[PDB]
């Protein structure tokens, strides 16, 4: 079930106006979960609602949250995986130990009591950041405001070689259309290969594996005159499932560009509310399961990057969750 | 043996990295544009 995945692409796409998108939905999703876990009354189930989790008990969210990061990380020892978790909170107040235990256990969180005022703590949690992404996400925070009370972290990173991968010698200079009209010039890679392919109405879609074929790169190419934000408002579970069965390996002569790409975003803002996670951002938030003190989600910040090039693709993700008193 | 299939990526384009056995899609994005 993706629905998470596509919805969180869907609206993000609407809110946001750069050119380039790029998120983790397993990285928001691990990190709300932890939050998740000390949330009561309409608190929890509108983040159940946002999570595409309704209908779920937390038992099964944190059961399947764990299983997941086990496969993920095991499935293939070629590639490079990494899931941790942290939660860092204000040194002195009193979190529940069932709260830390299930965070512990679940998700293997790494729990710290700290001093917020120290000039330490920033580059403390900053430094773990760029620990977990290969230094490829070097700053989820730039201040930390006086009423902080708990981060709860995650970061996924990635770095897989393709099985096939391309010669950096075929590598040419060539123009690519750019979503505003304009065309630039770029590095665009070259190969002639066996890769996963299928075509629907909209597009050319190709898949390229890495390492043991676990992981692999889903690519979507509208065709002339169709655009990304029509294929990006029309993927759901139906359409990816339809992409990913209609697949069949294909002589393929690829041109891709060498890319990479960096993104911020503030979810609580607009795109986490339009998902239905409302009462959690204000005062009227209750999570009991945390504290008894009055706390609340002041922000959402996740942060990704993404490297495509000869070799294969390196990629990292941090959601950092923000509670205040 | 049989002739190859152009994917030429000239123009924007969605892509995903996803693993098989989950079924997880770890990211999702649009690039609009190349940037190194
Ligand atoms: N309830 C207050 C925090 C405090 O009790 O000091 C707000 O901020």
């Amino acid at each position: 079930d993706n629905a998470f995945a596509f919805d969180l692409l869907q609206t993000t796409r609407k809110h946001v106006t750069e050119a380039n998108v790029f998120i983790s939905p397993l990285s928001v999703s691990m990190a709300l979960n932890m939050t998740l876990n000390g949330a009561a009354g309409v608190t929890a189930d509108e983040m159940k609602t946002a999570l595409r989790e309704t209908g779920y008990t937390m038992e099964d969210i944190n059961e399947y949250s764990h299983s997941l990061r086990e496969a993920l990380l095991k499935v293939d020892p070629s590639t490079t995986i990494g899931m941790a978790n942290s939660i860092w909170y204000k040194q002195g107040e009193l979190v529940k130990e069932p709260f830390i235990l299930a965070n512990r256990t679940h998700y293997d969180a790494e729990v710290k009591a700290v001093d917020f005022s120290s000039p330490a703590t920033l580059p403390a949690i900053n430094g773990w950041c760029a620990q977990k992404t290969n230094d490829k996400i070097t700053k989820i925070l730039d201040y930390i405001p006086g009423n902080a009370f708990m981060y709860l972290i995650n970061a996924v990173y990635f770095k897989g070689i393709w099985v096939t991968q391309f010669k950096k010698s075929d590598t040419k200079r060539a123009p690519f259309r750019k979503a505003d009209g304009t065309t630039q010039e770029v590095n665009m890679m070259a190969q002639k290969s066996t890769f996963g392919y299928t075509t629907d109405e909209c597009c050319q879609y190709l898949e390229m594996d890495y390492g043991n074929k676990a992981f692999s790169m889903i690519v979507m190419l509208p065709n002339e005159g169709q655009t990304t934000r029509d294929v990006i408002e029309q993927l759901d579970n139906k359409h990816w499932s339809m992409i990913i069965k209609g697949i069949r390996p294909t002589q393929v002569s690829l041109r891709m560009p060498r890319f990479k790409t960096e993104c911020k975003y503030g979810l609580e803002k607009k795109i986490l509310p339009e998902m239905g996670m409302n009462v959690p951002f204000t005062e009227t938030a209750d999570f009991p399961g945390i504290t008894d003190a009055a706390i609340f989600i002041s922000r959402v910040i996740h942060k990704t990057f993404v490297q495509v090039d000869e070799e294969g693709t390196e990629a990292a993700a941090v959601t950092a969750v923000e509670m205040v008193k | 043996s049989t002739t190859p299939i152009n994917f030429h990526i000239n123009k924007p384009f969605v892509f995903a990295i996803r693993e098989k056995s989950t079924g997880v899609i770890l990211f999702i994005g649009e690039i609009g544009e190349v940037k190194e």
